[PDB]
């Protein structure tokens, strides 16, 4: 994360952290949605330009943390992936159009003060939130310079109007990404960043004060560089992808 | 800079 | 998971539960011209 | 871009 700050405790307990098993090492961020299903960017798993393509045997899930390198011993969680499901029709070939993918832990975590859930949005809590001009919150234990943070650090967005964020590259957009940060006038920074990816971009529902997650850290070119923004996962318009997984896979 | 973890993990 | 992630979803034990409220969420409140 |  980019100009952003370090997280209080348990600010974000739907923090998830993708962890490399050999070497050790943090892959991505990642999203609890229940206590078996966890939500991520399908390019952490799968991106052919670079000879990435992690099995569920190359990962490790760790839920709870706030130090990015400590082992928090009676705090965290690390748990073995089940099973792995990439969106069908995820394009790593032109834009990262539906990165998305979910994945099954193999035995339900128990929540605790620092592990809890986050809510996926309905048709309604979608349509009144996401609105340019409107802030959410990035989080993650990426680079914080287009280096590697201590603790999980945070970032508010406004988020950003399909022109303007078309405007700002030659990449074709799709209705499934959204693009947020602060215009160079705005003078205000904050980016997500190389190891961001996965985390969850979130906001807070002023009718039943609920977080909900509205975007998946996608892709960006640098970190935050003037004229250019941060680009999500659109998780409403691949709600019924989500959905009809949940319930064959059966969370 | 990594910190093991418990091998019950690995 | 379901159209809103748990069910005790997003209601977060150091928080909303004990009716704190975090350094910068105001910000986001204010932002959708100021929430609840 | 960049793949984050």
């Amino acid at each position: 994360i980019v100009e952003g700050s370090d997280a209080e405790i348990g600010m974000s307990p739907w923090q998830v952290m993708l962890f490399r098993k050999s070497p050790q090492e943090l892959l991505c961020g990642a999203s609890l949605i229940s206590d078996r299903w966890v939500l991520t960017a399908a390019h952490c798993l799968l991106y052919p330009p670079w000879d990435k393509n992690f099995t569920e045997n190359d990962l490790l899930v760790r839920i709870g943390k706030h130090s990015r390198t400590r082992y928090e011993r009676n705090i965290e969680k690390i748990s073995m992936l089940e099973k792995i499901y990439i969106h069908p029709r995820y394009n790593w070939r032109e834009n990262l159009d539906r990165d998305i993918a979910l994945m099954k832990l193999k035995k339900p975590v128990a929540f605790s003060d620092y592990i809890h859930p986050v809510c996926l949005p309905d048709r309604e809590t979608a349509a009144s939130l996401l609105q340019a001009g409107y802030k959410g919150r990035v989080t993650g234990w990426g680079n914080l310079k287009e280096g590697q943070p201590s603790v999980l650090q945070v970032v508010n967005l406004p988020i950003v109007e399909r022109p303007v964020c078309k405007d700002s590259t030659r990449i074709r957009i799709t209705d499934n990404m959204f693009c947020a940060g602060y215009k160079p006038d705005e003078g205000k920074r904050g980016d997500a960043c190389e190891g961001d990816s996965g985390g969850p971009f979130v906001m807070k529902s002023p009718f039943n004060n609920r977080w909900y997650q509205m975007g998946i850290v996608s892709w960006g070119e640098g970190c935050d560089r003037d004229g250019k923004y941060g680009f999500y996962t659109h998780v409403f318009r691949l709600k019924k992808w989500i959905q009809k997984v949940i319930d064959q896979f059966g969370e | 800079d990594f910190e093991e973890i418990p091998e019950e993990y690995l | 998971t379901f159209g809103s992630g748990e069910a005790d979803c997003g209601l977060r034990p150091l928080f909303e539960k004990k009716s704190l409220e975090d350094k910068t969420e105001r910000e986001l409140l204010e932002s959708y011209i100021d929430g609840r | 871009x960049g793949v984050r």
